[PDB]
């Protein structure tokens, strides 16, 4: 219908938060393999001279994001794992919402606000509310240790 | 955070046309629906339609679906955030009823059980329907009456006679005067016309330091007529005061 | 097309002066000072933004048709003519001496 | 509502304003036949056959082609491959020998005839060798004898451009990095800068055909409506006046002399390429232009000018100074360099109340794009004559700050700087740095009720 | 820290031509933009054109159209003033200067030196 | 209190393995992303001159040694896959303890020895471990595909 059709990358940047809840995957993917599959399909056209003459001046301009592509990609999956939830897209925590944060209620967070126009409201926070996740992660990593100890 | 204004006050006749748009500010035009509402004193705050200025997309009152059409302009962005836009109204076959306060009201949500449902609201500007004319508001002073001897004032105010139609509207020394303001509404006559007047609040110790003056206008004669109240004169609370 | 006023501009080192300058069009408002053997010096680069080694007594203040600029606590080095500039024009100038 | 929780998401749609390393789209058909070296094009990957574009809905952009830095990242590119292509070519530097020149037979001697003497692959001999030379591309010495040097000999480092090489403008794309993306104004006429409405995102951009002129602007892009005028302030006098043509101009072009080409070798394994001779009759570089369809032309600029301006009557004239790449339309034309006299293109007065038209140019050989230090390239000239034809698609425009009574509001070809020559193609589009986590309340706890 | 320096004082005759220096350090030469001014003692200062150092390309104002002529030599970071036709009109000190960034050249943060002239 | 209070990256490098085992996130975070986030953020200052002339002497120094740091880190998240955990920072398996690794109890493992200390003590058998857990998973792999045929 609406969620099991075409949409295509970055379509919702103006979409309600709740519409873009949908279309994750579509800019969840291509973070990374965005450029690799069409670059080793591209660049395997018949040209055989891959890296001639060694490294030119499209050499490091393609290594220089190349590599950069990964680790800002290996970043966003450090957080997943540091906050315990790489299930992705998706996770819910026992961080509670600070109302601090944003005193603005449910219904028109999700059908207002646009994840763009969101995230800006919420932008000084965010660093507060990362760094509360990983100490919600290690009560639980010694809580689970304790446990481990006696059974 | 954003602000809405109408067309003023279009005098028309019944049996003929009458357009009435709005004009947003501070939010996304396109966003968001636009409603119509007046206030039929006789059947009441009777809702007409709202239309999506992005799908375009309607659902008029089977009331006035075949009298009235809906339509609107192309979105004009100030910001990233923000833009500014036209949306429309006309009506034809009028008749006496269709007549109140008519507002504008931009919705509540882009999304959910309660997206179309209005919000903030417009102006506010009256619609009268009648093949009479149109008389102009002749401005004229009072002579001066103090509201408290024990305290001490000399108020002072101007007047108008003989107007239609409403609304009428006053601004003392072009919009250079602050506090003391005092105005009041209008009542039609077995002749069939309206009529209204004002007041300020000053001492009757210092008269002649500051000087004010009522910039009076009406849009449909389309006159700004001004006038002075006139301080000499003999009361009953004021002449103890001098 | 720049209108600075006024011109006499002679007071204490006890005292404060205001400059005013005026334009049809907008622009990019600038201010300077002449002395003794000395070229024009920078004072202000927006308006309301100050130059180097510029104290909180050059106070630029208007948002409007007529721009000015208030050097309160005069001083000796202060003696000289300025000068309201914007884009390439120029404004009348003001000498102020002893 | 309920005890609300933050739940975090991983794919959002935002993005934020920035800058990185871009990377190049090169052409099927343009790899594929050789032309030998083309700048730095057989180092790029092929653009997608499918030319993939997204629309975005309910987005309006802000966008501002000044302040881009794909075009502080253009030049940085395109002067960085000019000399690595040039590296390895050969060296001149031996050649500042005294030239004794005769001239031949705009009659000042603008081709010239000079000898002079140098050590070949061997140093065994001392052979005294002539060749021909612009009047340009030459300076005298002390007392005009039969005596000069090369322009910029003295001074610089002139290198000879392999003749294998082309200088030919293959059009490029700009491909975006992952986690990154360029969107576009996909609006007719927009201004610049400030807001967009039509946006989009796409992988790379159109193709960008990197050319170099210095006064109009060729072979770019038409505008979509009407002709546009595009400043930063324009009463910024000391600010680039870019106009952008709705319907193109045609202007052909050409070196009338069919020239041989004569291999002087240095040596060891290398040698210096000149023009033996001329086989035919001697005569005049220039380009032609229908002067109907430039005037009216220059009534699209115009009034769109004095949208800009107050409809105060427009004056154009000549340019007030300048190197010769400023001050003439400059442009290479199947391999060699132009500069043509451009006072009759501009010279005229719009207000409100049949021939063609024929630049004359010259040729140089020696030449300095970018102005480098002390470094000049020579390209050795094309065999026979050559005759290319180009778009004029817009043009840049100065104005002169200091308004008059009679005046009114004077514009020259300005043509300084090369930032803006990007600018004039690669304002519609942007870079941003996608950022897919994102925080949000949702009431939903961390299924830690029980363990 | 952005020095800049000139000639000195170099008498002349009305209806004559002239030229003078302005050397100056601490920046990328040809990227940032120059100007000059012809500030008169009692008068306001009025301007005389900018250039661009890269290209050479420049600027003028038409009551001094034709008589001047503003030229450099990046060899020598050294921008030139020629001047012809002289009158009383023009006998003031002339002064070159540079903006505050190259962004924008209308904020003069950066002046020259003193170069007396005699007519 | 004291876990869910601050740390330090390797602040429990002479703690007990009891210890450290609630201050995991902080030497579980910046194994990558340590550099890559001050890399990006101190980079961008105002200089514009990033990689210019080309690559440098600092040029290789950097990207050897970017390179470096996420294949190290994929290393070691590759063992997690391939023992079947991702979880992270703490995981139970099937592979029991073979006492022939460390004949001593549980009270004195987690409260007097310490990490930097433990690992030493076990290091030549962790290669043996390590290959056990392997098949541990190749064996719950196989089982896992037997029934998947059948149901
Ligand atoms: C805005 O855009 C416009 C439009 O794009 C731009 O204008 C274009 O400008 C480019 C270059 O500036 C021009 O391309 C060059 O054209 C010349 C001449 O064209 C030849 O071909 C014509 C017919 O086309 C045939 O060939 C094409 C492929 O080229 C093929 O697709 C087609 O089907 C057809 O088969 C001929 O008409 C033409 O003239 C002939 O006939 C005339 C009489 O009719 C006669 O007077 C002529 O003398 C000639 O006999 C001519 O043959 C091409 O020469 C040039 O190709 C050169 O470069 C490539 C890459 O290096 C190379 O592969 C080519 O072989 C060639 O290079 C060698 O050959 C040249 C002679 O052909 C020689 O001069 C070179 O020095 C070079 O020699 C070297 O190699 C040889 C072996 O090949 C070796 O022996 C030597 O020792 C030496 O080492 C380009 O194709 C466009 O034509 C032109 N377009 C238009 C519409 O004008 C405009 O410039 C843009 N504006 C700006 C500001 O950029
Ligand atoms: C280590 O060794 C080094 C050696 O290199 C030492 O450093 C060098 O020393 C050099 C000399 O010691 C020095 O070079 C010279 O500097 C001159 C400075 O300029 C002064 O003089 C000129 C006149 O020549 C004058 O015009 C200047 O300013 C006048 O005008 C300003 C305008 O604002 C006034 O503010 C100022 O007061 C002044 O006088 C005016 O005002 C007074 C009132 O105050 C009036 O009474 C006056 O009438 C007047 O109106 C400076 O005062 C510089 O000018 C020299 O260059 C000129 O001269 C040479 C030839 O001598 C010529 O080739 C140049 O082109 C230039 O000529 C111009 O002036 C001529 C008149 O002289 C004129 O005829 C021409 O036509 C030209 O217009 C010269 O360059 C050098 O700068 C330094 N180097 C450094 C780096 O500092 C160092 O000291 C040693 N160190 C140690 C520890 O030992
Ligand atoms: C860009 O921004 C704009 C503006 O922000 C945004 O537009 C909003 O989009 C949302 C989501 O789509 C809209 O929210 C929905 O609104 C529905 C209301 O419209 C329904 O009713 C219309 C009236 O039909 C009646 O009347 C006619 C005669 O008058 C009669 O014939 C009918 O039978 C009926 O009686 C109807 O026309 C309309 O039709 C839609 O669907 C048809 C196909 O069926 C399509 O052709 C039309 O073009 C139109 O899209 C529609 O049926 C409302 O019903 C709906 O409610 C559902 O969802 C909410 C929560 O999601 C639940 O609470 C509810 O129970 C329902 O399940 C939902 O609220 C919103 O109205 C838009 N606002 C504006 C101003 O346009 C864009 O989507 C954005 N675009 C992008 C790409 O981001
Ligand atoms: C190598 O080649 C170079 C370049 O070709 C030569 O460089 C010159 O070097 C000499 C060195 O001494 C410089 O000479 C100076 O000349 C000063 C006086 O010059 C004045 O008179 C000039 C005379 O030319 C006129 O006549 C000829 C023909 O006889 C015409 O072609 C020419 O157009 C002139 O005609 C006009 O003037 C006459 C009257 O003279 C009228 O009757 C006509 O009707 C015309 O109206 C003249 O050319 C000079 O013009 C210059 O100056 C004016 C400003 O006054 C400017 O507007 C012009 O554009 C031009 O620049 C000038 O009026 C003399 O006082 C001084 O001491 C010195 O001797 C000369 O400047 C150099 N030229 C250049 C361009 O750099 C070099 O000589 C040569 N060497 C050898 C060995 O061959
Ligand atoms: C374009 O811009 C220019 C520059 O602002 C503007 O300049 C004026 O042009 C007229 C030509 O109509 C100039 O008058 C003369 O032009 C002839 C060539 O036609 C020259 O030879 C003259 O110079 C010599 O002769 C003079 C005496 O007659 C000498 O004094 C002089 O030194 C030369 O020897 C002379 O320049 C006029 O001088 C200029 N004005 C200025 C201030 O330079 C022109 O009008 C503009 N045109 C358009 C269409 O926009
Ligand atoms: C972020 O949220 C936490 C809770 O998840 C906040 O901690 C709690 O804050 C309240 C104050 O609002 C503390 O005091 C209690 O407040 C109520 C009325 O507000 C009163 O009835 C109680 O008697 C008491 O005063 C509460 O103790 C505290 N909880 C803990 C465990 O400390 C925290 O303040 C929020 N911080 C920000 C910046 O929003
Ligand atoms: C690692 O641990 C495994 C068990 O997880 C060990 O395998 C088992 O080892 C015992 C010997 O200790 C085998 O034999 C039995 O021993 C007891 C007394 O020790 C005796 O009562 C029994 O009758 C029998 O002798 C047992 O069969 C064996 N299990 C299997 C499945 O083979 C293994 O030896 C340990 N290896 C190391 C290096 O520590
Ligand atoms: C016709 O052209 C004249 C110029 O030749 C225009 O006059 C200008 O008018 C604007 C205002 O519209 C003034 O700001 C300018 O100063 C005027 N310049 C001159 C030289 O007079 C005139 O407006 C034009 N008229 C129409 C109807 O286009
Ligand atoms: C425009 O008209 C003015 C006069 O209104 C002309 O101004 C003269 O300009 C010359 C310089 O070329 C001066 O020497 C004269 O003193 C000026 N005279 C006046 C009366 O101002 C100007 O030449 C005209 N421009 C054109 C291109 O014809
Ligand atoms: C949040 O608080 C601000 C005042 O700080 C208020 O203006 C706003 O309306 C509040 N939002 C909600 C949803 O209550
Ligand atoms: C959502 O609603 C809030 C107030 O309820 C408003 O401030 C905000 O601008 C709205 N969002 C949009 C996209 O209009
Ligand atoms: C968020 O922090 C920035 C400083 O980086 C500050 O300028 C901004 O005002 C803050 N946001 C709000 C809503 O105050
Ligand atoms: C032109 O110069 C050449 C130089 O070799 C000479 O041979 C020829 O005779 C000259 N032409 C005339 C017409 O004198
Ligand atoms: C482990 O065995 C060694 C002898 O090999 C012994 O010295 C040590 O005390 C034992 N440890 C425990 C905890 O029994
Ligand atoms: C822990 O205890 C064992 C013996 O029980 C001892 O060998 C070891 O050194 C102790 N660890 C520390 C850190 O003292």
């Amino acid at each position: 219908g609406i969620g099991a059709v075409f949409l295509g990358f970055l379509g919702a940047a103006g979409s309600t938060m709740g519409a873009a809840s949908m279309t994750l995957t579509v800019q969840a993917r291509l973070l990374l393999s965005g450029i690799v599959q069409q670059q080793n399909n591209l660049l395997r056209a018949p040209e055989a001279q891959e890296r001639m003459l060694q490294l030119t001046v499209w050499g490091i301009k393609q290594l220089q994001a190349r590599v950069l592509a990964v680790e800002r990609y290996l970043g966003d999956q450090q957080l997943l794992g540091i906050w315990g939830c790489s299930g992705k897209l998706i996770c819910c925590t026992a961080v509670p919402w600070n109302a601090s944060w944003s005193n603005k209620s449910l219904d028109r967070i999700w059908n207002n606000m646009t994840w763009m126009e969101w995230e800006r409201e919420i932008d000084n926070y965010t660093s507060e509310i990362y760094t509360l996740i990983e100490e919600s992660q290690n009560q639980q990593e010694k809580n689970e240790q304790e446990l481990l100890e006696l059974d | 955070q954003g602000q809405l204004v109408q067309s003023g006050a279009e005098l028309k006749k019944p049996g003929a046309s009458v357009k009435i748009s709005c004009k947003t500010s501070g939010y996304r035009f396109n966003f968001y629906h636009i409603n119509w509402i007046r206030q039929t004193a006789g059947r009441g705050p009777e809702w007409m339609g709202w239309i999506s200025p992005y799908s375009g997309d309607k659902n008029l009152a089977p009331a006035f679906q075949d009298r009235v059409i809906m339509t609107t302009d192309t979105e004009v962005p100030v910001t990233s955030f923000t833009s500014t836009g036209a949306a429309y109204m006309e009506i034809r076959n009028l008749k006496f009823d269709d007549t109140g306060t008519y507002f504008c009201a931009k919705g509540l949500l882009r999304d959910g059980s309660s997206t179309w449902l209005p919000y903030l609201w417009g102006q506010g500007t009256l619609l009268t329907v009648s093949s009479a004319s149109t008389k102009g508001p002749s401005v004229f002073p009072l002579a001066p009456s103090s509201k408290s001897t024990s305290g001490g004032t000399a108020a002072l105010g101007c007047l108008v006679k003989d107007y239609f139609p409403e609304p009428v509207t006053v601004s003392w020394n072009s919009g250079a005067l602050t506090s003391g303001v005092h105005t009041f509404p209008a009542v039609l006559q077995s002749s069939g016309l309206y009529s209204l007047s004002s007041v300020v609040t000053v001492p009757s110790s210092s008269l002649g330091t500051q000087t004010y003056i009522c910039n009076v206008n009406h849009k449909p004669s389309n006159t700004k007529v001004d006038k002075r109240v006139e301080p000499k004169s003999c009361d009953k609370g004021l002449e103890v005061l001098f | 097309v720049l209108t600075q006023s006024p011109g006499t501009l002679s007071l204490s080192p006890g005292e404060t002066a205001i400059i005013s300058c005026r334009t049809s069009q907008y622009g990019s408002l600038a201010w300077y000072q002449q002395r003794p053997g000395q070229a024009p010096r920078l004072v202000i680069y927006s308006g309301s933004t100050r130059a180097a080694g510029i104290p909180d007594r050059f106070s630029g203040s208007r948002w409007g048709p007529d721009y000015n600029l208030t050097i309160s606590n005069l001083e000796s080095g202060d003696f000289g003519v300025y000068y309201c500039q914007q884009y390439e024009f120029f404004g009348q100038g003001t000498k102020v001496q002893v | 509502v309920e005890k609300l929780w933050v739940t975090v998401y991983y794919g959002v749609p935002v993005w934020k304003e920035a800058t990185t390393t871009l990377f190049c789209a090169s052409d099927a058909k343009a790899y594929d036949t050789e032309v030998h070296n083309v700048w730095a094009t057989h180092a790029c990957v092929p653009t997608d056959p499918n030319p993939q574009e997204v629309v975005l809905e309910n987005v309006t952009e802000h966008f501002n082609m000044w302040k881009n830095n794909m075009v502080e990242q253009m030049q940085e590119d395109i002067i960085s491959l000019w000399d690595q292509s040039l590296k390895p070519c050969v060296k001149l530097t031996p050649l500042c020998v005294t030239l004794n020149c005769k001239d031949v037979n705009m009659e000042r001697g603008e081709i010239k005839n000079c000898s002079f003497n140098i050590t070949t692959s061997i140093r065994d001999k001392v052979q005294k060798e002539y060749a021909l030379f612009y009047k340009l591309d030459v300076v005298p010495i002390d007392n005009n004898n039969t005596s000069y040097r090369l322009i910029s000999c003295d001074t610089s480092v002139i290198t000879q451009a392999c003749p294998k090489i082309s200088f030919e403008p293959i059009p490029i794309h700009y491909c975006a990095p992952a986690g990154f993306a360029i969107l576009k104004c996909n609006d007719k006429t927009f201004n610049g800068k400030g807001p967009c409405k039509n946006v989009s995102t796409v992988q790379c951009t159109h193709g960008i055909r990197p050319v170099v002129s210095t006064q109009l602007l060729l072979n770019g892009s038409l505008a979509e409506e009407e002709v546009v005028i595009r400043s930063d302030n324009f009463t910024n006098n000391a600010k680039t006046i870019i106009v952008q043509l709705k319907e193109s101009v045609e202007i052909n072009c050409t070196r009338p002399n069919n020239n041989t080409r004569k291999s002087i070798h240095i040596g060891p394994g290398r040698a210096f390429y000149t023009t033996g001779e001329i086989i035919g009759d001697i005569r005049q570089a220039h380009c032609n232009i229908s002067r109907a369809k430039w005037n009216d032309t220059l009534k699209q600029i115009v009034i769109k000018l004095r949208e800009q301006f107050e409809n105060k009557t427009i004056v154009f004239n000549h340019s007030s100074g300048g190197d010769p790449e400023i001050v003439m339309h400059s442009f290479n034309c199947g391999g060699e360099f132009f500069y043509c006299n451009s006072t009759q293109l501009f010279n005229s007065t719009w207000n409100n109340n049949g021939n063609t038209i024929t630049l004359p140019c010259r040729i140089k050989q020696i030449i300095n794009m970018w102005q480098e230090i002390g470094k000049a390239m020579y390209a050795p000239p094309i065999r026979g004559q050559i005759r290319c034809s180009s778009n004029i698609t817009g043009l840049l425009l100065t104005r002169d700050g200091c308004i008059n009574e009679n005046g009114t509001e004077i514009f020259r070809p300005g043509g300084g700087d090369m930032r803006d020559n990007w600018r004039s193609e690669l304002y519609k589009y942007k870079v941003v740095k996608i950022e897919p986590l994102g925080v949000a309340p949702t009431k939903c706890k961390r299924r830690v009720v029980g363990r | 820290q952005v020095q800049l320096v000139q000639s000195g004082g170099q008498m002349k005759k009305p209806g004559e031509s002239m030229r003078i220096s302005c050397r100056a350090s601490g920046y990328e030469f040809i990227d940032c933009t120059l100007n000059w001014i012809r500030l008169a003692p009692g008068k306001r200062p009025e301007w005389m054109g900018w250039l661009k150092p890269r290209g050479g390309a420049v600027n003028y104002c038409r009551p001094l159209q034709g008589r001047v002529t503003m030229t450099r030599d990046v060899y020598s970071d050294t921008a030139f003033l020629e001047l012809r036709s002289l009158t009383v009109d023009d006998t003031a000190v002339y002064f070159c200067t540079r903006g505050k960034n190259c962004d924008y050249n209308w904020d003069f943060e950066h002046w020259g030196r003193g170069t007396p002239v005699i007519v």
